[PDB]
């Protein structure tokens, strides 16, 4: 249960982020919008995500799934340029993952 | 280039109701600010619209004068601002 | 104060979300006013110091200071609750994000 | 050591009434009360507003005169601490 709502708020972020890079600083009404209520539902999240896991714990797993969705879907949109070193450090923190997760 | 489409619907001597095409979705926008004054020797008035509004209303003008009312965008890189001229 | 600038929002956040912790669900005011302060703070500084320092170096500094300054503030302020037995993943999670922002 | 504590009614009218309550101390504070106002007879439901726990006094609106009623104040949660409810006739 507690690392379902972890990720929900790892995917909460990573949209928040996409929909900022999207929009210009605070101007597109749609995609601004969306920032806000992608932090101020992220933020709602993680409030209550950390009370049940320790701090530290849901502070690496969303350091690591962050990134690692950021980029997983960052190939998945603008053809991003990386390889072997990308691919095997998400395995690397997938992994860190499992021994901190369930 | 975003803020288009702009004219004046309908005209009393003492207020002007505008319009303007807010984009479309995706390049709406969050705000339009409003700066209307005398075509200047009186001071110009200023206020500001949500975006996802294409209409505005301005009020307490003068019979007869001429003015000038202009709509920037939130930001600016949407384009150079549409400007017109009316009179009451 | 380039990096130490960087060290500014790194430790902002840090303190704010211990402090989300006394936050309650954003329902205890002074933490939930306070953990929105902190993140501001941070937000702000952070598109300071990110016109002259790059990228990669921020995310690998975020996940190596967080991971230790918050779990040592989070085995001080309240204590540990730890529902898996590895600590070193936390580490290891760390490696994986050092290997693909800096290689 | 219950938050919050001492609800007054300020200011009465026929058709309003002003409260406050004690918010406690800093620590004690909340980022907002909702509070809830009806008629003491109870054929009917309850009104409910919310306030920003920023601020202790809160005005009502709209009450009917002569008639009897119950007003309560609770807290953004309510089985983390207990509530406050009195009656005025106005
Ligand atoms: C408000 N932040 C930018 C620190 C979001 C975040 C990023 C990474 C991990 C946890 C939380």
């Amino acid at each position: 249960n507690p690392y379902i709502y972890l990720g929900g708020a790892i995917l909460a972020e990573v949209i928040g982020t996409t929909l900022m890079k999207f929009s210009n600083g605070f101007t597109r009404l749609i995609p601004s919008m969306g920032t806000i209520i992608c932090y101020c539902a992220s933020f709602w999240l993680l409030a209550q995500t950390l009370a049940y896991i320790p701090t530290g714990i849901a502070y690496a797993i969303w350091s690591g799934v962050g990134i690692v969705l950021i980029s997983l879907l960052s190939w998945g949109f603008f053809g991003q340029r990386l390889d072997l070193p990308a691919i095997i450090g998400m395995m690397l923190i997938c992994a860190g993952v499992l021994i901190i997760n369930l | 280039s975003v803020p288009t489409k702009l004219e004046v619907v309908a005209a009393t001597p003492t207020s002007l109701l505008i319009s303007w095409d807010a984009g479309h979705w995706w390049e709406w926008v969050t705000y339009y600010r409003i700066t209307y004054g005398e075509t200047g020797n009186s001071p110009v008035q200023e206020f500001t619209v949500p975006g996802y509004s294409s209409t505005a209303t301005i009020s307490g003008l003068k019979p007869g004068v001429d003015y000038t009312i202009t709509v920037y965008a939130p930001t600016s890189d949407y384009g150079s601002p549409i400007s017109i001229n009316y009179r009451t």
